[PDB]
């Protein structure tokens, strides 16, 4: 005769829900948890409080220098990270090189706040003409030049010897930027410079540079065949950078103050702002989550979660649904 | 009716792990709470445990190198390609090699339950084969839940359940 | 003859897991096509899931440094070195767990097997103690292939079951 | 009465193959999957369809100039990777330094396929001698030079100022190659080049270089205590390189033209050539497997096993196998 | 008294796994030999072949970069923080897998010794439900040693339990 | 009625021992093995049989050269490795750079025997002053100079041209260290130098350098604008290294033989010696330990165990333990 009955036996749902095994794969479960952060907003946000400096057409050089074509970022002061594009078109407007660039874009990843100050005004080229300027340099139509260098050139038919320093008494590092320009020949030279024979010397407490034009001929860029070659150094509280020149000489007005450091970063993304607040910014877009893995872009700046090139990621809680 | 060895039940909800009785006065599921929560702080615990793993994970960061630094370029490639390589197999492996343990778990958590009230019945009742037990005795909605927390006086039960298993070869 | 308990028959060879049915018909050995072909569709998918987390490994290249450049050399060293070292580890060790996890799998698909049958006959038949049972009825090559696919009618053999268990305790 | 039985049971063979575990080692068993790689045919064969550069005995320095030790590969153009001895003989006949060496090896693991052009032909020199020559570059037995660039020196006894481009019409980049010597004394100086104060400039759109000879007492290699430093850069189409000098000057007569660009690698191996295919390569021979892994050299090139370091990985398969 | 269902021994010391006799001439407890040294050459080995799969691991070494190498200087860093990193997480999972791994491996092997004994008695004894059997006949102090080495004579122990249980249903 | 039984069980003990799981903390168990190594002597010790250079308060390039400051490391000759500060205060007295420095301390960190030899002594100066001194390289109170370099300077009025060579005729590479004075001005340059126009030439059969004066108006350090730029490179065994100057030259009295090489290392520890021994050494102290594991830095020298980041790694052996 039928009598009292107990069972042992476990739970069912209507789950879809799969997680893989490294036996068996796609096992539909009652339970899962997915760990993998998949979107993003697409976005370029603010980090935190703060804003990004976004570059848009200019790259660090053009913005540093000056490049007329650049004037909007005269005067940023504090940003969260910086947003470059991959290949910006305003750079160096004037045809050259820019010496030791990466080590220097490495150096502001690590800058957030700039406070660009005055420490040779033009009234001090009492001598010499400061209104070098070139068509490559040149901004609505008319030929201009570096907002921030001054392209010392000769003064009714002379060029008399340079000799002028800059003490750092604040008590911050100090970012300074010069500059010297390869003629392309000894006629063009003297017409610009008188002297024939020219050098321009840097002198710290570290630094200890000579630098000589090189006259030679080269291919025309933008029309040109001259060139300008730029260079930079930190100058530490309380000491003296010296500039000695006859010629060639691209002397800095404005210095960059180094006030707060910290964490940052140089981006590279085709986007443009988003005006938007996230703790975690990736190239193409930022990142509300709670989840411990994301998958869009390794290169993140903030708290963010983990890297990982997964499509999924998905843990099994449950236990095996049977339908 | 039907236990374990034919599938889950969708009746059940208040747990993972369960009973069903069938007597006199009523049917209906009941979950085992020791087990089941057992299986939750155990389970939870896994994930925090992955996560923490994992809160110290290599973290890739742009550089950039000129047109004469090709080699170092190239490096820095290989070499952040190379972690972020590593961590993603740490992590798909990770993930999968405890989706195993985890679905053992609960089929080892199953069987050692009904382990629990088989060793508890004995002979007062016969294992019908499906995971149910068909008691030789009388089991009040009290001596069923007896059983379930594990509180199961054997002798007090012994002698009805022994007269009615030789009637049976009577 | 004996079951798995005193080890295993070179006599099956159609399968992995399985019986042999003594009665009086015939001898011979049967394995279980389901548990069998279940254990041949997973150690493949863990062979192959193996080689695609692998799928995805570091590739050294080869790079020329000077005279000078001594400290990147070394670097460049450490860091290939360093992966094909973190790969080699990640391979054996791989490896090694899975076999262990091979191994236990088919020392438990055994014990499963067992049950299976342990579970469809119970007082029908008496445990040997070597992994055999022996039955209370007779089991035509018809009952036994009845046990194999899980289709045993218990109730049909019952009566004559029960008859021959207490002649035993005549 | 013994009655009728059923038995549980499982797989034994005569199957000598063992596996290993965390906790046990050796382990009997009935089934076991290798897979590692353990062989290869140790030859240096094509890849794919194509076939390698091996440069035998000469380096990338001297096959690119044209070590005289080194006209076998005058003429290449398509290879699929390169290989190069360790310490080959024959790079730079005439003592020297190559600039940026490496850069530019790294730079041929880019490119599988080269097409000599002629630039400067020697008879554009109809007012210098092409005919410089030494015993260090020497070939049966008589002094020779590079095959590729031309010593000049000076005709009759002067040596004119040299002003000469090259536009690259081409759609390909183009390797170009020069370089400078480096006097023992001003009296050797004037001997060879007249001129006593000399220059070397070359320019492109990028380029910017000038050179200047180093007197200086050096000691003796392969006799001599002259030295030829070389250079090299990237003419892109439809820009101009530009070469000034007035002594000292060794001219380029053939650049490469860079027709085809491809994942390729210079490997370092004593092998000769094998005269066979593979579609995966090491530098101490090849492979045709289908394991998912190998073992005999992490430097591969092709579609290939994965490196590990290990002696032995086998895969349990079968059951444990009580004998 | 008890077995493992509640708990475990402090009195016996001999082994990791064994018994207790509760007969005529005496009690106490006994380590099995066999099961306990199994799992002594087994832990031993997974601690030694932990240190080998670490005996090849990433050694960091200290390189001095200038001023204007800030770039290399700060991927060296990250790449011997990111094998550090990646090490440190493979030996603090690789142990607690296999901390995991061997509690089971404890939970098991005594699970193991039990269904050992319950193959070698079957109803020859009752097994009490606390990991304890009771024996239907009398089991000298040379019965218990012979089913603790695994050589138990069923037949001859056969009549004198039988005669005994249906005593219990007289 | 009660029969006689058997039992199966398993071992207790009074364990306080515990062990961790992915699925649970803080597991009592019978018998655990802890892994990890957390205990160093905090003592800078002996490496085997060798003592260990430590350098104190000078840098390797005030001991190289002989900063006046650092007289006791003048004759060290084998060390096993090298421990030096993070900041040293006396590097280069006069203020200076030391060229490729890095990559000489990097061979340092490979060799771990010198022997200081005398290739040029101070009466081959037969026509030059060999006095030159400096108060930023002053001893006690008074100027002094470099122990191992000397500040040849003009004898009489005059500063005859110098061409002088050293021939390696030892079996060991050879380490050679030069240098150039960068005056302030043409006066200063000729009151120590006479010759206004000048150079420094150093060759060898892989060596070719030119070294010209820089004069520029710097910024004072330690009182003074002028500086010192230092210079180095490896004598190969049979070759001559060969200077030529005409002011301005830093001679080499002392250069050192490379006697053995092998595997070191230069720790930057603020430790002093601690006068024991040991086979692993870390920047903090040394390790005694059979353990597998330790965490307490990872950039260790000897034969020692690997390092993790884990507070605590322990593995479980017993059993779960109940109470
Ligand atoms: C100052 C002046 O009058 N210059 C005249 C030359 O400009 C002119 O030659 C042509 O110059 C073109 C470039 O002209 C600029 C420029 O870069 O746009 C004009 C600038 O004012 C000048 N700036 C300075 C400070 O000198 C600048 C400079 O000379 C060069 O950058 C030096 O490399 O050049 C362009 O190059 C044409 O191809 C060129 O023919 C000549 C022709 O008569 O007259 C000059 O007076
Ligand atoms: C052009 C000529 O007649 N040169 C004679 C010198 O060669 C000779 O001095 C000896 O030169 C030996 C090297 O001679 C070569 C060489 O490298 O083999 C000969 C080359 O034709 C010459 N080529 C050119 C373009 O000038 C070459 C060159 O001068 C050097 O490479 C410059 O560094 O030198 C070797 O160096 C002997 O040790 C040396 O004595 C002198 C002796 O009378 O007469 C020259 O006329
Ligand atoms: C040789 C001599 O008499 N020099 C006198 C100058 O020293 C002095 O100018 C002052 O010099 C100070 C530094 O003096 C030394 C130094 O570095 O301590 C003195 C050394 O003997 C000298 N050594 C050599 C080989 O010339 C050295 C050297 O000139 C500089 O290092 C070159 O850079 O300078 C300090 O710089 C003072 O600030 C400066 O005024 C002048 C003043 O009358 O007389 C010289 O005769
Ligand atoms: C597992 O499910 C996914 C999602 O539907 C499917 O794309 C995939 O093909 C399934 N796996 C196999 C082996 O088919
Ligand atoms: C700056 O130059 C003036 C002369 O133009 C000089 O007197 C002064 O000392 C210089 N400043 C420093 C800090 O040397
Ligand atoms: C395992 O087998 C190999 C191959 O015969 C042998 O060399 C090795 O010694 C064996 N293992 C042990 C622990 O002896
Ligand atoms: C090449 O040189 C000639 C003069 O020798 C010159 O006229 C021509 O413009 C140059 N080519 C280019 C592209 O500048
Ligand atoms: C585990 O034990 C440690 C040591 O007493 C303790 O600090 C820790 O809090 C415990 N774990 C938890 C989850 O509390
Ligand atoms: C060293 O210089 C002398 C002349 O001062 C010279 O004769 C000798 O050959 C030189 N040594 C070598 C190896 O050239």
């Amino acid at each position: 005769d039928p009598g009292d009955q107990i069972c042992v036996g476990y739970h069912a749902n209507n789950s879809t829900e799969q997680v893989d095994t490294i036996m068996e794969k796609n096992i539909t479960v009652t339970h899962a948890q997915d760990i993998l952060e998949k979107t993003h907003n697409g976005k370029l946000c603010n980090l935190n409080g703060v804003k990004p400096l976004i570059l848009k057409d200019c790259s660090v050089a053009g913005w540093l220098l000056g490049n007329p074509m650049c004037d909007e970022f005269l005067n940023v002061s504090e940003w969260s990270y910086i947003v470059e594009k991959a290949s910006p078109a305003n750079g160096l407007c004037y045809p050259g090189d820019f010496n030791d660039y990466e080590e220097l874009k490495h150096l502001l990843s690590r800058i957030n706040h700039f406070e660009k100050i005055k420490i040779i005004p033009k009234s001090y080229w009492s001598n010499h003409e400061t209104s070098g300027v070139s068509s490559a340099c040149s901004y609505l139509e008319n030929p201009s030049f570096f907002r921030n260098v001054v392209w010392l050139t000769k003064k009714d038919n002379t060029y008399p010897p340079i000799k002028v320093n800059y003490t750092n008494a604040n008590q911050k590092d100090l970012l300074v930027l010069w500059g010297i320009h390869h003629p392309n020949n000894e006629a063009e030279q003297k017409m610009i410079y008188q002297n024939l024979n020219t050098y321009v010397s840097v002198g710290t407490s570290t630094l200890n540079q000579r630098l000589v034009p090189k006259i030679a001929t080269r291919s025309k860029v933008k029309g040109l065949s001259g060139r300008m070659d730029f260079f930079w150094t930190i100058l530490k509280p309380n000491d003296t950078i010296n500039f000695d020149s006859n010629g060639n000489f691209i002397a800095p007005e404005y210095a960059y103050k180094i006030v707060k450091k910290g964490d940052s970063a140089i981006m590279k993304s085709e986007l443009e702002y988003g005006n938007c607040n996230t703790k975690c910014q990736t190239p193409i877009g930022a990142i509300n989550s709670s989840m411990p893995f994301h998958n869009i872009h390794p290169l993140t700046i903030g708290e963010c979660p983990k890297y990982v090139k997964s499509n999924r990621l998905v843990l099994a809680t449950g236990l095996r649904n049977a339908p | 009716i039907a236990g374990f060895i034919e599938g889950g039940w969708q009746g059940m909800v208040d747990g993972w792990y369960g009973y069903h009785h069938s007597n006199e006065q009523g049917s209906g599921y009941a979950a085992d709470k020791e087990s089941t929560q057992k299986a939750i702080d155990g389970i939870t615990n896994k994930i925090n445990s992955i996560i923490d793993k994992m809160n110290t994970q290599f973290e890739a960061v742009g550089r950039e190198f000129n047109n004469l630094e090709r080699r170092i370029e190239n490096l820095n490639k290989k070499m952040e390609d190379g972690f972020l390589d590593v961590w993603t197999y740490n992590a798909e492996l990770l993930v999968l090699m405890e989706n195993e343990r985890t679905l053992d778990f609960h089929d080892s958590n199953v069987k050692n339950l009904y382990e629990k009230v088989r060793l508890q019945l004995r002979d007062n009742a016969k294992e019908l084969g499906n995971g149910c037990f068909e008691f030789y005795h009388k089991c009040d909605n009290e001596c069923m839940e007896s059983v379930k927390n594990g509180t199961y006086d054997y002798p007090q039960y012994s002698e009805e359940a022994r007269l009615n298993r030789e009637e049976i070869s009577g």
